[PDB]
RNA sequence: GAAAUUGUUGAAAGGGAAGGGCAUUUGAUCAGACA
RNA sequence: GGAAUACUGCCAGCUGGGACUGAGGACUGCGACGUAAGUCAAGGAUGCUGGCAUAAUGGUUAUAUGCCGCCCGUCUUGAAA
RNA sequence: GCCCUGAAAAUGGAUGGCGCUCAAGCGUGUUACCUAUACUCUACCGUCAGGGUUGAUAUGAUGCCCUGACGAGUAGGCAGGCGUGGAGGUCAGUGACGAAGCCUAGACCGUAAGGUCGGGUCGAACGGCCUCUAGUGCAGAUCUUGGUGGUAGUAGCAAAUA
RNA sequence: UUGGCGGAAAGGCCUUGGGUGCUUGCUGGCGAAUUGCAAUGUCAUUUUGCGUGGGGAUAAAUCAUUUGUAUACGACUUAGA
């Protein structure tokens, strides 16, 4: 023999896991976090973009728009530690969220509904914008920080 | 496809070297305790190596286990190789370094059979 | 903030703006010393002279080009103090080194440039008022610097070249005002200064 | 525009470290218009990138990042402590880094 | 320290100074101050400047 | 048919020695699981 | 004559940000919240999601950079000598 | 009190260096901050101590498991292990379809002594485990024998007429 | 493209004229999605090499020989179509 064969062979079950006593419960967003608030991306696809905070879904999630028409940003889903809140806040009442879910964004070209689905929203988001000047022009640009800027000393 | 295990770790992967090693050809790098009564390494002055000690002993958990958790056993023949027959989820064969190239061929088949993993299937292969 | 920092060695005494200059380039900054001869040093004439001939008695016995080197020009001088302040026989200390500058005068290169100050190291702030102080371009002549009177033939011509550039620069600066003066009162005008701006 | 920045631009110091004995694992970070601790307690947590460039391309790019992440303040002078999941190599004291503004809490 | 600015050539030099241009004269084709000779063949445009 | 020592080829570094310890960059090279 | 505030101390008062750690592996204990069924932060981490599945992580090796490192053995109160 | 005179040594020179003058000096007071193999908490290794568990049908009661504390070391003591030549037993062990040896900035295991595998070279014997035995482990002794360097294509190869 | 100025390391600064693109000074109309909830998400300047075509220019040094103003050897200084 080239190995003497092990005097104790150790066992070939697996235990089972002890019952844990960590239950889930809802998150609480920061106070800065309210639906209608415009909101810069921090990364991403469309970081620098200025959109409209709409919804908070159940997979601690953002829904936001563009809108779509103003900076080309569709209805998506963001984290909340990655956008930040600004002070300007535009009227979400009497727009219709709550078809879209986690199961709306699911991942399994584009379409046909999602398109329809955009302009539907928008159409409301837009009108509202109509009253405040220089809002829609303001959705339109990109921020970035310029040259002496601090950002633990900027109010957003 | 062994038990799960917790995540292997080495307290101190680097060979231990003995002192002068690499100055002398004559002096081999097989540890040996330095036992001079000026010796800077056994009086332990910063920036000198590590001696070996019982503090660096691994996890009894994990300790002889392979990176893909099975433990080795040397085995020289088919019924060397069956002792592990129930044994699949901890033990992984290796076939012996004199083993001819025709016999290896008979291990390896019996090990499929079995589910026995063997590490090194691919010695005097004849491909 | 600038990708490189000209400064203006007149009025600065020399070790207090030599250990800002040193903590600039270890941290991968650019720094440019113009007018090296106008530094100042704490103390009265005689006693930095007669520190200089301390200095200049210390060389290798058995061979004088071995020993330390004594460079009499105020640039050098300045690299000197700074040079001690950096590790300079490490690679990091030769690559801090490489990014610094130093000019007796204004050169052409940066004549037209912008000068700031480190007021850390101005000897008008430094010193209490009645102390001495020492000239860097007087000391470095009586230890044998020989180029006194060009640079100041040189610095002359470039003051009166200097002098015309800001006479038409403030001539353009008062008619800008002018315009910004009457557009004010204006609608735009009257938001922008609800703004802060 | 002509400015797309979204970070703030920081300095790589040096190694925590003594008068003889340094500690590779934890890099001292300078951000610039910061100059008090009390200021330096906004970017605690903020994730920091380290970029940097090779000649030879591996997952379609010749540019490759450090990640790391700011953990305390140091001293009374704005500088902070950061900590990299590979330490910086010693060639970049004085080379530039990034502070993103994630995550965020405003 | 004093620094050369401008050096000017005579039109046409004698083969006493051209052999000190050259470490093997007699089998050099002597094209020194060849193509400096053209600068006189104008006005003088380019010495006079 | 080992070592000291040597030739050729290949790779790399070198501003008054070389060699070492901790950490990471770069180059080269390599094992493990795809359940 | 009537208060306030500073200073010192206490609260089994409330609350925001950052870092490191996840050892154990059926149940058993002591409590909390509830009329009850039961639930819980109560004798040690779980839930959700994305990219990649290969030299990407990692190991080895050469080199570079920061800091540190004097030649071993021996006698000796004391050795780089 | 501080400063100055008193105050002279041999290579060039040292508050550690640069340099510093309402100091970056001296006396004193108040806070912030930096960092040891020390202190606090957690993980892992080992040692010691106090305990639990024989019940068959699944293998080690020198087993497995629970709890707490501890860890510097020359001369020196003790304990548990690794490696070598030979011997009894066993694996009806390996091998000319390639044993032993040697080379290998290739891989794996062990805190370590070491063990294992792949590739190359090679040609006839050799190993695991339980025990027995010793002419059993080298870096040094102006150690023994043999081999080989730097010095170095260097010193030199110039008396006696050609 | 007109002219002037700048030699401390000038290699830059200012100015004339027209051509052309853009203009967020103001008002409009279309486009963006799917990088799937973040991953530098690649936009800079260093050097060199190999193929294109539009111009420009057609040499020297060394060895060997020779000289003695030189010389241990190298070096130096002279000559030779
Ligand atoms: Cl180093
Ligand atoms: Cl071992
Ligand atoms: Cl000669
Ligand atoms: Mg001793
Ligand atoms: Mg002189
Ligand atoms: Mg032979
Ligand atoms: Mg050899
Ligand atoms: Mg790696
Ligand atoms: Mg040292
Ligand atoms: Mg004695
Ligand atoms: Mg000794
Ligand atoms: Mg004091
Ligand atoms: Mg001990
Ligand atoms: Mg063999
Ligand atoms: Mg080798
Ligand atoms: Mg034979
Ligand atoms: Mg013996
Ligand atoms: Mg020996
Ligand atoms: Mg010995
Ligand atoms: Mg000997
Ligand atoms: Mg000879
Ligand atoms: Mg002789
Ligand atoms: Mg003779």
């Amino acid at each position: 023999s080239a190995q003497k064969a092990p005097k104790w062979y150790p066992s070939e079950d697996v235990a089972a896991l002890k019952k844990t006593r960590k239950a889930a419960r809802p998150q609480k967003l920061r106070a800065s976090l309210v639906p209608g608030t415009v909101l810069i991306l921090l990364a991403g696809r469309f970081r620098g973009k200025r959109v409209v905070y709409l919804k908070h879904l159940e997979d601690n999630t953002l829904l936001i728009s563009g809108p779509f028409k103003v900076n080309g940003v569709p209805l998506r889903r963001v984290n909340a530690r990655y956008v930040i809140a600004t002070s300007t806040k535009v009227s979400v009442e009497g727009v219709n969220v709550e078809k879209f879910n986690v199961e709306y964004f699911a991942k399994e070209e584009i379409k046909a509904e999602r398109v329809e689905d955009q302009k539907v929203v928008d159409k409301a988001l837009i009108a509202e914008i109509k009253k405040t000047p220089l809002l829609k022009q303001y959705l339109s640009a990109s921020f970035s920080l310029k040259n002496g800027d601090k950002p633990h000393m900027l109010k957003f | 496809a062994s038990l799960p295990h917790p995540k292997i770790v080495k307290k101190h992967t680097k060979k231990f070297k003995r002192h002068h090693s690499d100055r002398y050809h004559r002096v081999a790098e097989n540890w040996r305790k330095q036992k001079g009564i000026d010796s800077v390494v056994r009086r332990r002055f910063r920036g000198n190596i590590s001696q070996p000690k019982i503090g660096y002993g691994s996890n009894k958990k994990t300790k002889f286990l392979s990176p893909s958790g099975h433990k080795t056993f040397l085995v020289a023949n088919v019924k060397d190789l069956e002792t592990l027959t129930m044994h699949t989820k901890t033990y992984a064969a290796e076939i012996a370094h004199n083993i001819s190239a025709k016999n290896r061929v008979v291990i390896l088949a019996r090990a499929k059979a079995l589910g026995i993993k063997v590490t090194n299937p691919k010695g005097r292969l004849a491909l | 903030v600038e990708p490189v920092v000209v400064i203006d060695g007149k009025g600065h005494l020399v070790g207090r703006l030599a250990s800002v200059v040193a903590k600039q380039l270890l941290n991968g900054q650019k720094i440019v010393v113009v007018r090296a001869e106008e530094l100042n040093i704490s103390g009265e004439f005689f006693r930095n002279k007669l520190k200089y001939h301390d200095f200049l008695r210390k060389a290798t016995a058995f061979n004088k080009t071995r020993g330390p080197f004594h460079f009499r020009a105020p640039s050098r001088i300045f690299y000197k103090a700074l040079r001690g302040m950096v590790s300079h026989k490490t690679a990091r200390g030769k690559a801090a080194l490489e990014r610094l500058k130093v000019f007796e005068g204004i050169p052409p290169p940066y004549d037209k440039k912008k000068r700031v100050v480190v007021p850390q190291a101005l000897r008008v702030l430094r010193l209490k008022p009645g102390r001495k102080y020492t000239t860097l371009g007087k000391l470095s002549t009586s230890v044998g610097w020989k180029y006194e009177d060009v640079v100041a033939k040189l610095e002359a011509k470039r003051k009166v070249s200097s002098a015309e550039y800001y006479a038409k620069k403030r001539a353009f600066t008062k008619k800008v005002a002018s315009a910004n003066a009457t557009a004010a009162e204006s609608d735009v005008a009257k938001q922008l200064a609800a703004l802060g701006y | 525009a002509e400015s797309h920045r979204l970070y703030v631009k920081g300095k790589h110091l040096s190694y925590q470290r003594s008068k003889r004995v340094n500690n590779p694992n934890v890099s001292l970070i300078k951000i610039e218009g910061v100059a008090t601790p009390q200021d330096a307690q906004f970017y605690l947590g903020k994730r920091i990138a380290y970029v940097y460039r090779a000649s030879k391309e591996v997952r379609g790019s010749k540019i490759r990042v450090m990640w790391g992440k700011v953990t305390r303040t140091h001293g009374n002078s704005g500088v902070v402590r950061a900590t990299f999941r590979n330490n910086l190599p010693a060639k970049t004291f004085g080379a530039s880094v990034r502070i993103f503004l994630y995550p965020s809490n405003i | 320290g004093l620094r050369s600015l401008t050096t000017v050539w005579a039109e046409h030099l004698s083969d006493e100074v051209k052999r000190r241009f050259y470490k093997n004269w007699y089998k050099s084709k002597k094209k020194a101050f060849t193509k400096y000779s053209a600068k006189y063949a104008q006005d003088g445009a380019g010495i006079e400047r």
